């Protein structure tokens, strides 16, 4: 589960 | 404290449920004719049948705070991280350096400001 | 076991196919009264069911929490091959190796005994 990058 | 009680498990109750990824997903309780089993419509939307006992242990009420007033540092929360994902990530509010956003340190090591409308409350010891 | 009231869109069920094995799927309601379709996890062309057929053939799709919820004698079906999506009926048993494992059980299948992960078990009505 990849997560959106900030 | 967002912990679910048996008496409240009624049709349409809004909950958050963990999937096998250690993340939370918003869902709704659907009662069935047999007592003590429920279908959770989990956000597309798919269903999974749960026993009463597993729901009591694993699910929490879906509670969106109105403001940051009672989300001081230390408060246990989960949060939508992006508009592109329906998963909620657990963490804690931390002190920064705003009535409509809080700074959250997530269990997975990320830190970011979260709009209060994207916060959901969690039980302190969740 | 399935009540007509509960036949709403997305209800998780198990249904038999022409091979006398069970398959997991979900109920799809249609606009006309008394007809439903089942969408099968994996597989393609669906089949349309009357309410009567569905109640007579389908069961709820229910995964037990742990082996503690699976005493010997419990009617179950199970995934077997990691390649296939059919579920095979049987009953939970204790064996020599039943000698604390929350996460697996022994299943004496109808067709003979296998060691099955609880996540691969689905409950059946007792008189299935």
């Amino acid at each position: 589960h990849r997560k959106v990058l900030r | 404290s967002c912990t679910i009680h048996k008496e409240d498990l009624q049709d349409g109750l809004p909950v958050l449920i963990p999937k096998e990824d250690s993340l939370l997903y918003a869902g709704s309780v659907r009662t069935l004719q047999p007592p003590d089993i429920y279908s959770i419509v989990i956000e597309g939307n798919r269903q999974r049948i749960y026993s009463l006992e597993q729901l009591l242990q694993e699910a929490v009420l879906d509670v969106q705070p109105q403001s940051s007033r009672y989300l001081p540092p230390g408060t246990r929360v989960c949060a939508y991280w992006s508009q592109k994902s329906r998963c909620l990530y657990p963490g804690n509010v931390v002190r920064g350096a705003d009535l409509d956003s809080v700074l959250v340190e997530f269990d997975d090591g990320d830190t970011g400001h979260i709009a209060v409308s994207n916060i959901r409350l969690l039980p302190p010891d969740f």
